[PDB]
């Protein structure tokens, strides 16, 4: 009954802010597919995103966000949410 | 008897002067009232490192000298505990030829 | 029923310097996490942020100040306070 | 009742002269925390900064000053006070 809506996907040039906000209706995050970050308020994330970016999950909205700072071409792909596997979104960067 | 035990105290005697087994076996008993650092008002991650840090976790986060400091006041006292030991023996096989001395009823 | 929050954070260019203040109704700094600074008036600084931090706490005020001079993008990261643990605020530098 | 303040820095530029004045309420100086010089009114000084600083004390001022003499940029550093430790300044050549 609990299903995982990502928003937030298009083209974004690099070094730009983006935002993904995945909803719900303990959670993983995934890019194509390797593991990105996870969350519980503690957060992990990969040597590869270390200090670029950023999850923050809030009960009131039953959504997940994740921040992406310093964005460049080389990391383009498609994030995917986990608890279920999210349907997820392609971003290009260019 | 001595050809018995002279084996298993010649171990124990290089193990204590090594010091790596007194290192690695009472890290986990060392004193941390003395250091302000280490509170860990959590009462649960002052255990973890300070288990962790003695067998190869380094982490030169303004912690290692610390540290250091322990390693050596264990080294000394591991020092003195073997030092200890072996006048004990010594005393011991003294007392021993002693009674094999006095209980002995041959000439 | 003590609650830390980090205030005096953003986006300061390199040459630039900045103060974080926290207030807290023997200190730690943390950035991300790495060990930044500590405090007792007695002080100690992290040996890859040495020769460029400074901290410093006032009882009256219950708050600790934090004085940041000459900033580098190489320190480009959120800052955490610990004594319990901070919210924490992110400060970038280009 | 005693404390120790510095004055007398700033930015100077390379084979200039400055002059450090303390505050108190036999004084060593450091810079950082390297040791430079020492006083009683008999001086000891360093062989990195000999023959380049001279340091000098007053009873009726009761301050401490430190002639330092053609400063390079090599030695831009923030010098402390001991004598209790002080709060220092920052000193900046070009």
């Amino acid at each position: 009954q609990v299903q995982l809506v990502e928003s937030g996907g298009g083209l974004v040039q690099a070094g730009g802010s983006l935002r993904l906000s995945c909803a719900a209706s303990h959670m993983r995050w995934y890019r194509q597919r390797e593991w990105v970050a996870a969350i519980y308020a503690g957060t992990h994330y990969a040597d590869s995103v270390k200090g670029r970016f950023t999850i923050s999950r809030d009960n009131a909205k039953n959504t997940v966000y994740l921040q992406m700072n310093s964005l460049k071409p080389e990391d383009t792909a498609v994030y995917y949410c986990f608890v279920y596997i999210g349907q997820g979104t392609q971003v290009t960067v260019s | 008897t001595g050809r018995a035990v002279i084996a298993p105290l010649t171990w124990l005697a290089v193990t204590l002067l090594t010091g790596t087994y007194y290192e690695c076996a009472a890290s986990e008993f060392a004193s941390v009232d003395h250091y302000p650092m280490f509170d860990n008002v959590s009462a649960s991650k002052r255990e973890e490192i300070l288990a962790g840090f003695p067998c190869c976790r380094s982490a030169p986060s303004d912690v290692i000298l610390v540290r250091d400091e322990i390693a050596l006041l264990h080294r000394y006292q591991s020092q003195m505990l073997g030092w200890i030991l072996i006048t004990l023996a010594t005393i011991a096989a003294l007392v021993s030829c002693c009674v094999a001395k006095c209980c002995s009823p041959l000439t």
